RNA sequence: UUUCACUCAUUUCGUUAAAUGUUAA
RNA sequence: AAGGUUCCUAAACAACAUUACUUGGAUUAGGGUGAAUCGAUCCUAAAUUACAGAUGGAAAUCCUUAAGAAAAGGAUUGAAAGGGAAUAAGAUUAAUAGUUCUUAAUCAAGAGAAAUGGUAACAUAUCAUGAACUUUAAAAUGGAGUGUGAAAAUCUACGGAAGAGUUCUCUUUUCUUCUUAACAAAAGUAAAUUCCACUGAAAUGAAUCAAUCAGAGAAGUGGAAUUUAUUGGCUUUGUAAGAAAUUCAAUGAAUUGUGGUAUUUUUGCAGUCUUCAUAAAAAUUAAAGGGAAUCUUUUGCUCGUACUAAUAACCGCAACAGGUCUCCAAGAAGCAAAAUCUUUAGUUAAAUAGAAUAACGCAGGUAAGGGAAGUCGGCAACAUAGCUCUGUAAGUUAGCAAGAAAGAGUAGCUCUGGUGAUUAUCGAAUCAGAACUUUAAAGGUUAGGGGAAUCCGACUGUUUAAUAAAAACAUAGCAUUCUGAUAAAUCUAAAAGGUUCAUUACAGAAUGUGAUUUCUGCCCAGUGCUCUG
RNA sequence: GAUUCACGCAGUGUUAACGUGCAAAUUACUUGUCAUAUUUGAGUAUAGGGGCGAAAGACUCAUCGAACUAUCUAGUAGCUGG
């Protein structure tokens, strides 16, 4: 697995077309935005709410977006 | 204390079977295989460890980088920037003094 | 420490005290240094039987299996540089 | 400790089963089999071995196709 | 009787030479026309400890004189060579210590080591440790030298012989007492099958012709023949004297 | 033990399908005399040599 | 028959069978 | 390794496990072993075996690259402990699991006039061309001892959360849980070593437990590199809390800090010591000198994989007190992996029991007074036994004897002082001393009897497996003999055959004596050996 | 190739136990020894007038002052038994 770092990679890893699933994490602190692509699993901690949103929303609705919360799945 | 045992099927305390006991979630305990400990390079007159090269397996070389094998210098990696720089003097020195020896002395 | 029995007190009371004399030199002087042929530094010690080395020179240089010159390899040096030199000049 | 004792590290095979005859009589060390004489060409019979003859020869096995050629 | 233990000697079983960490063949380099007709210079790369062996082995690189590449050689150390030494080996050779000159441009009395008895044959005489051999005398009309070999022996060479110049490095190693039985144990490590020795008068009648009776001594001279067969053959061989010299 | 060769390994495994009794039915075969195999072994009795 | 001189069988060797011998330069 | 179905389950108990058995490693019938990543397969070591050639009456033997129109250079085999491309955590089965499942990775083979920076050591998500040929390095190198970095275990400091135990006597109490993989990332921050730049050291300095180092250049300051069980050593991060552990409720909920100038283990590093010991090779990989030429995706075959590994699965006729190679390793106490007791795990059965408590036994003990008077002989048993301090002879190879011999102290409780770190706070077991008390103190366990002489062997070592462990053998030291290598010794029927010999007189081969000190007397007739006669 | 303890190992003594044994050589205590001439696994080499032996005629599969196995062989017996 790999962590990305700021929030220009994740959407331009979000735009490209090498995506295969997202799962999002919601913890007591922060927010993981698991990328599932061909080879690695790219995350990004986020902590800012409004930053959240705008990565939601840069999901496209083509792919299937699984939500794990205090109970996994 | 958790007493572990070999993964593997080699039983005996070889170099190649080499363990390491690491922690483990619920406070077991799990086995690992280490590697050998390698030496590096050498210098090819004066026998000393060169500098800026890793101390792997021979074939881990291929893995790494191409500029990660070496050192950009004239005999980069098979001779010390000290074996080198007598090899410079030897090749001008004795050279010149050719010239003036003989070849029109 | 010891009255007369300085280095081969190591053997203890258990091999003759002829043998255990004959012995002291040649292990005195086996352990001992040498000034060094090329950089006159007290820098040799042996690493073999005949094999010596300078430290602070890098130079391996063989000699004799515990002194770094033997007297009968001396006089030669000295013979054969007599030869050369009458040989060269007519 | 000539008797009892001294069997007890007995677990390294000298003879194991042969290609050509299927006995348990190959000598590992020595590359040869005791009983049918493996890689020599000839099978090992001995004339005073009489009973060892007998037990492996012609027409103590299946005789496959000599049987149809003799009573041919 | 039995086959007495010279007898087993001879077969080569568990008396075969513990030669696996030996580093080679030490000798001179093939004979060629730039060794007859000219010089050829080598660099002392290394000194070296061989094994079963008391003297050091030098690790000479020749370049290649006909063909490109290194010709890696391994010589026997003469004293007073030193790791990054220029020896020179052939004809016109000057005369210095640890150069490879023909025995006959040698000056009577020159001191070598590492002789050859036949032209080419890559030294014999004078090579244990501290030993050496001395030029005699010339002789032109035939092309022979006359040397003292190191046991004190004259023997006449063609005068085309090879040798080094200089004393087989590592003297004086047999004045040192061994002290203790496993030091001589270690001694033998890279050599043969010898060391504990039993007496002959120690063993049975089967085993030697020593084998003694009800106490222990020989019983007949130990002086024999040099035509005894093998197995009867114990003790002094064609001695011409016995006792304690004088 | 664990390690075994190819051929070994079925040689092992047709001495264990030998080592049956005979069966039922041909026990009640007209004049019949196979009632016990006299060649079976177990492995605390007999080592088989193999 | 002895003593010689040679090599040509024969022996013992060495190499990548890598300038041997004689002229020539 | 060896065994070979003994593994798991069900039915069943005629036989077997010196009684019995509803039990079983026993009977009957089913089920059970899943790999691109662990091994074999690949490479070579000691060694082994072919075609042709040589030898032999023959069978067959030799040779292993030398003899060959064979093989750029030399053929086959030889390691489940040597070398080696690449996988981990959790869960799952009556039984298999680095092999299955979930998740997350890695490796190999494929498919879609040619660069910068740094003074330098050297550095740059593939970048940034690099053929023949040649070289260098790695794979790939003994042992001892000291110091030290890091991890784990144990112990402990502060702060807690949950559960459990004790509780008429107390105990803010005692115990349990508080975890994290392969592979990668680079907030923060280490120890050691080696190099680079500036400068040039004497009034010589720098440093270690020890060493060791310096005008072929120290110390100082600023840098570069490598190592530290994967990336880059440790904390931290992704994986990852969604798992797992401890509780609670009836599937759903809670928590999962920070440290230590403590001990052990493991793993590295640094120098020191030691050898008449110098402590493997190849497959395979990279680099250099030279300048010839102009991210996605597919596939990963064959074989082993069950179980025991032993006071019941192996070898001894057997469920035999014999034998058989390894890995992991808690507390007390102590110098100690010792004896003794306990926690996690395992087991209470391992060739039958009950009653009575005779003789004679086997094993373990004690004993008045005397103390070897017993006996071939102090055989057996008794006795000494730790640590500290004082003290220690003759003899001697001057090293030893020596723990010589001999004497005193030692418990519990309450205190006092010495030995540091950091800059007032914190921390270590160690030593010394003083009052008081008692049953006067190493002794539960562990734990030398000592002295005066004589003989033999110098010593450490080895030895008649199964009646002899020794004064016997070995040993170092001393001495003698032969041999210049086409030799000496010596195996073979023979041999471009073989061993010492990958050797060369400081060597090879054959013998006697047996450390050191002192000394080895006279005899060459006899028998050997020899002569340059 | 110093002195000792321990894991182990051997076999000095009791001439203890047992001696139709746990065992065709073991058990208990005592004793010694317990890393460099050390201990040990696998592979490999050496074969019967041969090997191997720090030497006891010791070891060479419970067999060694000449192993095991088969043929000559129903070897011969002035000797014993029937």
């Amino acid at each position: 697995p790999k962590q990305v770092q700021e929030f220009k990679q994740i959407l331009k890893l979000l735009k490209s077309g090498s995506i295969r699933a997202v799962r999002v994490k919601t913890n007591g602190e922060n927010t993981k935005f698991k990328v599932r692509c061909a080879k690695y699993l790219y995350t990004y901690i986020c902590a800012d709410k409004a930053k959240a949103e705008e990565l939601k929303k840069a999901i496209p609705k083509d792919i299937h977006v699984v939500e794990i919360a205090k109970k996994a799945p | 204390a958790v007493r572990v045992t070999y993964v593997r099927k080699h039983s005996y305390n070889t170099k190649s079977n080499g363990i390491r006991i690491v922690k483990t979630a619920g406070g077991n305990m799990t086995v690992q295989h280490r590697q050998k400990i390698s030496n590096g390079v050498r210098c090819g007159d004066c026998g000393c460890v060169l500098a800026g090269i890793r101390h792997i397996r021979p074939h881990q070389y291929g893995w790494l980088g191409k500029s990660k094998r070496t050192v950009t210098r004239a005999y980069g990696g098979v001779k010390c920037h000290k074996c080198v720089q007598k090899k410079i003097l030897r090749a001008f020195l004795i050279n010149e003094h050719n010239l003036i020896k003989l070849a029109a002395a | 420490r010891t009255k007369k029995v300085g280095i081969v007190g190591k053997y203890g009371t258990r091999y003759g005290a002829s043998l255990r004399k004959v012995i002291k030199k040649i292990e005195i002087a086996q352990h001992s240094k040498y000034v060094c042929p090329f950089c006159c530094k007290e820098a040799v010690r042996r690493t073999a039987c005949g094999i010596w080395e300078c430290k602070g020179c890098g130079k391996q240089i063989a000699g004799g299996a515990y002194t770094l010159s033997t007297i009968s390899g001396a006089t030669v040096r000295s013979t054969v540089r007599r030869l050369r030199d009458a040989k060269n000049s007519q | 400790t000539k008797g009892t004792s001294c069997r007890g590290t007995r677990h390294n095979k000298t003879h194991i089963l042969c290609k050509r005859c299927g006995k348990r009589s190959w000598h590992l060390q020595k590359q040869r089999c005791a009983s049918c004489g493996y890689p020599d060409a000839k099978m090992r019979q001995y004339a005073w071995g009489y009973k060892a003859l007998r037990r492996r020869t012609q027409g103590t096995g299946r005789m496959r196709h000599l049987k149809i050629a003799l009573k041919r | 009787g039995r086959r007495t233990l010279s007898q087993r000697k001879g077969r080569g079983s568990i008396f075969k030479s513990r030669s696996h960490h030996k580093l080679g063949v030490a000798q001179h380099r093939a004979i060629d026309f730039f060794e007859r007709h000219s010089t050829v210079r080598g660099l002392v790369k290394s000194i070296e400890h061989d094994p079963g062996r008391g003297a050091p082995l030098a690790r000479v690189v020749f370049r290649n004189p006909r063909q490109y590449g290194l010709d890696k050689e391994l010589f026997i150390c003469a004293e007073g060579l030193y790791s990054g030494q220029y020896i020179y080996c052939g004809s016109k050779a000057s005369l210095h210590i640890g150069n490879v000159l023909p025995i006959g441009q040698c000056p009577e009395g020159t001191v070598v080591c590492n002789v050859e008895s036949k032209p080419g044959d890559r030294g014999i005489i004078a090579r244990a440790s501290g030993n050496y051999a001395t030029v005699i005398s010339h002789n032109a009309d035939n092309e022979t030298t006359r040397i003292r070999l190191p046991s004190g022996a004259k023997k006449t060479l063609k005068s085309n012989c090879r040798a080094m110049v200089g004393i087989i490095a590592g003297g004086g190693r047999t004045e040192k007492p061994i002290l203790k039985a496993g030091v001589a144990y270690r001694m033998y490590k890279a050599k043969r099958t010898t060391w504990p020795r039993v007496r002959g008068v120690a063993m049975n009648p089967v085993d030697h012709p020593h084998g003694g009776g009800n106490h222990q001594h020989v019983g007949h001279p130990t002086t024999l023949k040099r035509s005894s067969p093998p197995g009867q053959k114990a003790g002094k061989v064609a001695a011409r004297r016995t006792g304690l010299i004088r | 033990t664990g390690h075994k060769g190819f051929s070994y390994k079925l040689k092992l495994g047709k001495k264990i399908h030998q080592n049956r009794g005979v069966p039922q039915w041909f026990r009640m075969k007209t004049g019949n005399t196979i009632n016990y195999n006299f060649k079976r072994r177990h492995w605390n009795r007999r080592k088989m040599g193999m």
